[PDB]
């Protein structure tokens, strides 16, 4: 094999991992219903602002 | 001053345990995960972990955090591993 290439492919795979984890923490740590509930909850404060 | 006068001031000679800072504030928790009330309270609590300097002893850390059995502490910036020794990041 090739230690450089060997250790490089793993970097790419871990890149895919980080991308996915970022996507997850961004949008999918709460249900869409929870997200919408939070959003709706903030409405009176915006109206005051 | 506290150590040098320790014997005279209150009775017996003492040994430097550590110097600790306590951050006085009302912290806001920034969580991406949904937290129950107990978990929130715990995070708020964690925000008050004291920075500073300690004396590396099982006895010293355990005295400062009697809850700590294994792992990291939420009061003092030190920890105990499974082996029991003070962990390096302390």
């Amino acid at each position: 094999f090739d230690p450089a290439l060997l250790d490089e492919a793993t970097d790419l795979r871990n890149g895919a991992k980080k991308l996915l984890e970022k996507l997850k923490t961004d949008y999918f740590t709460r249900s869409p219903e929870q997200h919408l509930k939070s959003l709706a909850e903030m409405k009176p404060v915006i109206e005051t602002l | 001053l506290s150590i040098t006068h320790s014997a005279d001031w209150l009775g017996m000679r003492a040994t430097p345990a550590g110097v600790l800072y306590f951050h006085i504030h009302d912290p806001m928790i920034q969580s991406n995960l949904p937290l129950g009330l107990d978990e929130i309270e715990q995070e708020i609590f964690k925000k008050f972990k004291m920075k500073g300097l300690l004396l590396g002893d099982q006895e010293v850390v355990r005295l400062m955090d009697t809850t700590l059995q294994e792992g990291r502490s939420n009061i003092i910036n030190a920890g105990l591993k499974k082996d029991g020794s003070l962990r390096s990041d302390s």
